[PDB]
């Protein structure tokens, strides 16, 4: 439009000097997301957005103008009607099943139907004023307001078909050739396990163990015949007990208006969206109340309300996901039947990565017995009152209180998988018995977790606004702020529940470790304050230069309290320049509509909640004489007084550049952005009392081009054609952080943060171990690479002479996670009533670090596995490419460095696969009813449409998985495809 | 709306009261490094064993092999000396902000830490740092001084002169402080008058300020001169922290692992002349070689920094 | 120790109803209402009970309980639920004559 | 103690809106004792036809 929002003020485009990304919301913009965070994905340049998993509620990771931050916080700023928003942050941890449990951010409880726009905050000219929350950009939401006029009532009602999961594309081996392979493997002298399988119980269980790797096939008896050929022949559809189709709805009653005093706005919202999993669900219903009052020509008061409430359902996992159906998929025998002849449980021993089968895992019995389910009530209310006291001063306050509650309850009954491996897990050694016990008592566990997140912020700002000689025109504002956040989480734990009786057991610990790895009551505590004070200063002049900047001093309870660097500015300093209004230049003005340049410099900042500067210690007993128990205190971090905030320098360098009405524009936006003091882990010096600890010392740079095309290709009565493509291209590196001298896999100094390290490898030899590369360029196995040594001959007792700083010259560097080309290209065409709109978006150039398909040492044959262990080096197909399964008769030494260094197999560059994909992210075409046949119906309008989320995936080639997306975490389930039908009345 | 900026974090234990420095201060003291027990086995009075693993760690010091020790030899602790010497300097700077203590209770946590950072001071510039009275020794570098809690900047070394006017100033601090005039013998390792005296009579000692020295020392002797009579109690170890001459019990100046690994050698038993109650009461049985081993240390409860003898002694040198 | 309640009291209720009201002869007034309600309460209770708690550490240490007994009577852990539904069908019926 | 209370209502010929946000704080008798309350209220009844 004219103008832009940044949160605090109201800046016209015509002297606006920041890169700043609007986006327009409606169902012909967006499409039919009920999420705001995931309907962003190629719609803006330099906004990256990446989905962390595609079960329902799951947030979407963003980075705007790539990673700003080590350690600290790397997600961006939402802010609600100028209101920053809590609980935004998207948790990343290691465990691969995390994604499982992953918590939704409060982004989800909006509904993207009482959004407006969507504006993103990119460099330091537009940043700058949110302080020490800016170096990782802000999206600022803009919700809908009422219109002065006659009442606007609004009832949309999406109908979603979601199709089943289709797990044609994990390449697993069905029950011929998992039997065949089940066999050649109990004929061959790979053991590491030899009792799991299906073939392998039913021939030892006939003593024909032995009998069979000796004569083979013909060596058993036709009893052990037939029961291999049931097998053969008994196959199971895991994708159709897993997976199944959903029926989506959303409803949408939206009433708005407004008169020469008042306006509102009333919205209510309610959506069920089931999950690709059996049992997955996410119902949220919410409603918006906004209204805002005239009270004189001066004061002005309103008050936003903003209720919701979610309700998830989902299935239970493990610590490590052995249970997850997603992994499941690639578990599940193809023979395995869950259900026998009378429809009893039969049960996977076979679930556990380990060479132990005690434990059984019948999923339906999982299913029936074990539940997750949570509910988010969350509240955000905002109110704002103005006073205009003159033409030129203004003064305006806001208070906006925000709070989220989710309570998640976990239930496993006894006889369900999740129960067996807990109390298997409680085994200890009773000393007085020799044997041992499960101090877990029998029977279901009952987990209830609540967590808390407030936050109050009050703003209060002045403006003021001159123009002197008719060409000079000053805007100056000068505000404060105050924010508490408060983060309370309470988890319980009840062992020896009964589903109905509600009534647990008591549970004796051995020591106090045993404990802590079953809490049983658990509290945390965390509060935080924040006070800040900002200005803003811009001078047009001529409408021709315009000159603005920003300051604002931040302070709060996270940062050190020295003097020196208690209150240091964060501020900007930018200009525009409008060549199109230059004298000069008024020739080319028949078709040139606007030409700018504008230029920006700033700091930005980062705060680590992470880190403390206060000295947190732990209490221990000890003494320095005999006798007597003095109470000793052992620092367990280091007080920093000059904790401070990350410093982010940033240089943009902008273009806008619009011809023929507005029939082709422009954005080209050349970023420089090097942050410094970043908090990490550094190694001091030994005269600082501490080895090493968490200190503002690391370093980085991000670079790139954000370029933002959009245009008018045909221009008719009856058809029109428009084109935007965003395209944004990012260079990450790291440029000082430290690594711990025992680490053997290359820093990220000198590369992106994601970067991926793997050792070349040059094939396989005439036995089909891997083959690698020396220094020199010639082909070397792992003996000649490592060096090994074996003295005493055993087999397990190598060693080599290679240190780490050695060891992490044999990696290689290969790409970075981070795609580094970004963005979308979005066709929109109007023919008469029909409107098709084509979103599409692309990911380019980047690298996954894929699990092996197979372990050469470790391959359980209990379990399924990919159609590429049939493509490995083998006696008597000597012409495969992957490593065959090798043993330690042959090379000891090699196989046992193999094994006790299992990051040597993982970091092959074998598993490392480009990450080049396109999305087709949306294509909806809709209709709109002749006017005649609407006020027929009474009503203002009508419109209906049909919509496909997620159809096309083309690019790189995913093999053996069932999405680009999902190529890194095998818990996670992949990216929905959907058909939406939606009908919208007035 | 609510904003002060004064929030502790609920969590972790944040030392803010006096029983809370207590704690920490006396961690600090536990830890304090006995490294005068190597650096006398450097010196003429003891011998590493003919063992291999016993002499593996201890025999390059003994030999003053400074180049090309053997790489599992025994290291001198920088490390505990500064994080000591940390946690005496978070406890100085402290001062001013320590809750619910009584201001003689403070004065004394505060007095302590300046004499427990003197100290370290005085020993690290002793083991690394040359001699006082060397000539052209009072510009040379030889330890960096500790003097705050910041984590963010490199310290070089200071020279000896300034090494000991710093512990020369935290000594008067200490005396200004201190107030406590005896702790119980359970807690004796902790710092009192009597030790900011007799730590200023030793330092005067070492730097040849012959009459601070004897100042210090006569004022030791007048405010406590009983000592453990030997000819009445043979097996009476003037060096046991229960003894009447201890003044400060804080260092155990020998290590299990260093007494089980040497003897004395048979010259330093010779300098004993015949008499001399020490010679069957400090150390064993004689060995066949004639080095006996010691039974004035090894053990946490012969921990001694200051006695009356040794004031007796700077005392008769002065 | 440390002691967390948690209490939530949830209900939804839906009513509907139609009203015919009349006049007849300007004399006789008739008011006829019927309608019908379903509600449906939830109460829901979570205790949970930490000992050995330090304030400014938060953690706590494990309880050994006799027998089960005494493990009623400190309670670490206990979950009430209670949920309700209710159908009404109701109905009004007024005549005014001569006022 | 103290209560503050701020109710804006208002409306016109098709569609009616109320709306309040009240803050009160009291203390007991017995130290220590006290009792806060925030409530908002937000109504709006608009004529469709």
């Amino acid at each position: 439009d004219a103008v832009v929002v940044t949160g605090y003020q109201t800046v016209e485009r015509r002297k606006l000097t920041a890169a700043v990304g609007k986006l327009n919301i409606s169902d012909e913009t967006i499409g039919a997301v009920k999420s705001i965070d995931q309907a962003l994905a190629g719609q803006i340049a330099g906004l990256s957005v990446t989905s962390t998993s595609g079960a329902p509620g799951a947030p979407a990771k963003i980075r705007i103008r790539g990673t700003s931050s080590l350690n600290g916080t790397q997600d961006p700023l939402w802010v609600l009607d100028g209101i920053p928003l809590e609980g935004t942050d998207v948790p990343q941890s290691n465990v691969l099943n995390d994604v499982s449990n992953i918590q939704q951010s409060s982004i989800a409880g909006l509904n993207p139907a009482d959004i407006e726009n969507i504006t993103v905050l990119k460099d330091a000219a537009a940043t700058a004023i949110y302080g020490a929350r800016a170096a990782n950009g802000v999206i600022v939401i803009t919700t809908k307001k009422g219109k002065v006029g006659k009442p606007v009532i609004n009832f949309s009602s999406k109908f979603t078909y979601m199709p089943t999961l289709s797990t044609n594309r994990l390449n697993m081996l069905n029950s011929q050739e998992k039997v065949d392979l089940e066999l050649e493997l109990l004929r061959s002298n790979f053991a590491y396990g030899d009792n799991k399988g299906g073939v392998s119980k039913i021939i030892s269980g006939y003593g024909l163990t032995d009998a069979y790797k000796k004569g083979g096939w013909s060596a058993l008896t036709p009893e052990a015949q037939t029961d291999i050929s049931r097998l053969r022949n008994t196959e199971t559809d895991w994708g159709d007990i897993l997976f199944r189709d959903a029926f989506n709805q959303e409803y949408s009653l939206s009433l708005s208006g407004g008169n020469e005093r008042v306006t509102y706005y009333t919205s209510i919202g309610y959506y069920q969206e089931n999950g690709n999993v059996k049992g997955v669900g996410l119902d949220r219903l919410n409603i918006v109340a906004k209204t805002s009052y005239k009270v004189n020509r001066m004061l002005k008061f309103g008050v936003s309300l903003f209720v919701n409430r979610r309700n998830n359902k989902t299935y239970l996992t493990d610590t490590y996901g052995l249970v997850n159906p997603v992994y499941y998929s690639r578990k599940a025998n193809p023979y395995y039947q869950p259900f026998d002849a009378n429809g009893n449980y039969v049960y996977d021993f076979d679930v556990q990565n380990n060479s132990d089968t005690d434990l059984g895992f019948n999923i339906f019995e999982e299913r029936k017995n074990t539940s997750n389910e949570e509910t988010i009530n969350a509240l955000s209310s905002i109110f704002d009152a103005e006073l205009r006291f003159n033409d030129k001063l203004k003064f305006t306050t806001q208070l906006g209180l925000q709070l989220d509650k989710a309570s998640k309850e976990q239930i496993a009954d006894k006889e369900s998988f999740s129960m067996r491996i807990i109390r298997k897990n409680s085994k200890y050694w009773d000393s007085a018995s020799q044997s041992n016990k499960y101090f877990i008592p029998d029977g279901g566990v009952h987990k209830a977790y609540e967590n808390t997140n407030s936050q109050i912020t009050w703003k209060a700002m002045g403006e003021y606004r001159d123009s002197f000689n008719d060409i000079h025109e000053l805007e100056v504002m000068v505000g404060t702020e105050l924010r508490k956040t408060w983060y309370e989480t309470l988890f319980s734990a009840g062992y020896g529940f009964d589903r109905q009786t509600l009534t647990t057991k008591p549970v004796v610990f051995p020591d106090e470790d045993r404990a802590r790895q079953f809490p049983l009551h658990q509290k945390t505590y965390k509060e935080n304050a924040y006070v800040s004070f900002f200005s803003t200063a811009s001078y047009s002049l001529m409408n021709r230069y315009t000159f603005g900047g920003s300051i604002r001093f931040d302070g709060s309870d996270l940062f050190g309290v020295d003097k020196k660097y208690r209150y240091l500015p964060l501020y900007s300093v930018s200009g525009l320049w409008r060549l199109s209004n230059e004298p000069f230049m008024q020739g080319t003005r028949k078709w040139m509509d606007n030409l700018a340049f504008r230029v920006s410099y700033g700091i930005q900042g980062n705060i680590d909640k992470n880190t403390s500067p206060f000295l947190l210690g732990k209490y221990i007993v000890d003494n320095i004489l005999p006798g007597g128990s003095e109470h000793m205190i052992d620092i367990n971090s280091a007080p920093n007084k000059k904790l401070r905030w990350e410093k982010t320098q940033s240089v943009n360098v902008g273009l806008d550049f619009s011809v023929l009405n507005q029939a082709l524009n422009l954005s080209v936006d050349y970023y420089y952005r090097k942050g410094t003091d970043l908090i990490g882990k550094q190694m001091l010096p030994l005269e600082t009392g501490f080895v090493s600890t968490n200190i503002n010392w690391a370093s980085m740079v991000n670079k790139g081009v954000e370029v933002s095309l959009s245009t008018r290709n045909v221009a008719t009565k009856n058809f029109s054609w428009y084109t935007n493509l965003n395209f944004a291209y990012n260079n990450n590196k790291v440029l000082r952080e430290a690594i711990p001298e025992a680490q053997t896999i290359p820093g990220r100094e000198g590369y992106p943060v994601d970067a991926i390290f793997a050792i070349k490898t040059a094939g396989l030899d005439e036995e089909g171990y891997p083959l690698f590369y020396d220094k020199e360029g010639k082909k070397v196995t792992l003996k000649e690479l490592y060096r090994l040594q074996d003295p005493f001959g055993l087999g397990f007792t190598v060693n080599s002479d290679v240190t780490p700083a050695e060891e992490r010259s044999f990696y290689s560097y290969i790409g970075s996670q981070d795609t580094p080309y970004t963005g979308g290209l979005i066709n929109t065409f109007s023919y008469k009533n029909w409107e098709l709109t084509a979103n599409l978006s692309f990911n380019l150039g980047g690298y996954v670090r894929t699990t092996p398909s197979y372990n050469f040492i470790n391959f359980d044959r209990g379990q399924n596995v990919n159609s590429d262990i049939l493509d490995r080096w083998t006696p008597e197909n000597t012409d495969g490419r992957l490593p065959a399964l090798i043993t330690s008769e042959k090379r000891a030494d090699e196989y046992y460095w193999y094994d006790q260094k299992s990051e040597i197999y993982k970091n092959l560059d074998i598993w490392v696969k480009k990450l080049n994909y396109f999305r087709l992210q949306n294509l909806r075409l809709g209709y709109r009813l002749p006017e005649k046949m609407t006020k027929s119906l009474g009503m203002g309008s009508a419109s209906v449409a049909i919509e496909g989320r997620n159809l096309l995936v083309f690019g790189s080639s995913y093999k053996n998985f069932l999405d680009p997306e999902s190529m890194y975490n095998p818990y996670a389930p992949p990216i929905p495809k959907s058909i939406t039908f939606s009908l919208n009345l007035n | 709306c609510d904003s002060y900026l004064d929030i502790r974090p609920v969590g972790s234990v944040i030392p803010q009261t006096a029983e809370e420095y207590r704690a920490l201060l006396a961690r600090a003291y536990l830890n304090v490094p006995n490294d005068r027990g190597l650096a006398c086995l450097r010196s003429d009075e003891m011998l590493v064993n003919d063992n291999e693993y016993d002499r593996n760690s201890y025999g390059d010091i003994e030999r003053w092999n400074d180049v090309s020790p053997f790489p599992g030899t025994s290291q001198f602790t920088w490390s505990n000396f500064y994080n000591v010497l940390f946690i005496a300097n978070q406890v100085i700077e402290s001062q001013k902000e320590i809750t619910e203590g009584t201001p003689e209770v403070v004065n004394q946590l505060v007095g302590e830490a300046h004499l427990l950072r003197a100290y370290l001071h005085f020993v690290l510039v002793n083991l690394h740092g040359q001699p006082y009275t060397k000539s052209g020794a009072l510009n040379s570098k030889s330890i960096p001084l500790k003097l705050d809690t910041d984590l963010e900047k490199t310290l070089g070394r200071n020279t000896v002169e300034e090494v000991y006017t710093s512990i020369l100033s935290d000594i008067e601090h200490a005396r200004e402080l201190i107030n406590k005039e005896k702790w119980e013998t359970v807690f004796s390792y902790r710092f009192n008058v009597l030790s900011v005296d007799a730590l200023q009579s030793r330092v005067s000692l070492y730097m040849g300020a012959w009459p601070k020295c004897l100042e210090s020392a006569e004022a030791v002797l007048a405010k406590k001169s009983v000592l453990v009579d030997m000819n009445e109690t043979p097996l009476a170890l003037p060096n046991h922290f229960e003894s009447v001459e201890s003044i400060t019990a804080l260092e155990q100046v020998m290590g299990s692992s260093v007494n089980n690994a040497v003897w004395v050698p048979a010259t330093f038993l010779a300098l004993y002349q015949e008499g001399d109650k020490r010679l069957a009461a400090y150390f064993a049985a004689p060995d066949e070689n004639g080095n006996r081993k010691s039974s004035k240390g090894g053990k946490r409860e012969f921990s001694c920094t200051f006695r009356v003898g040794e004031l007796y002694l700077n005392a008769a040198e002065a």
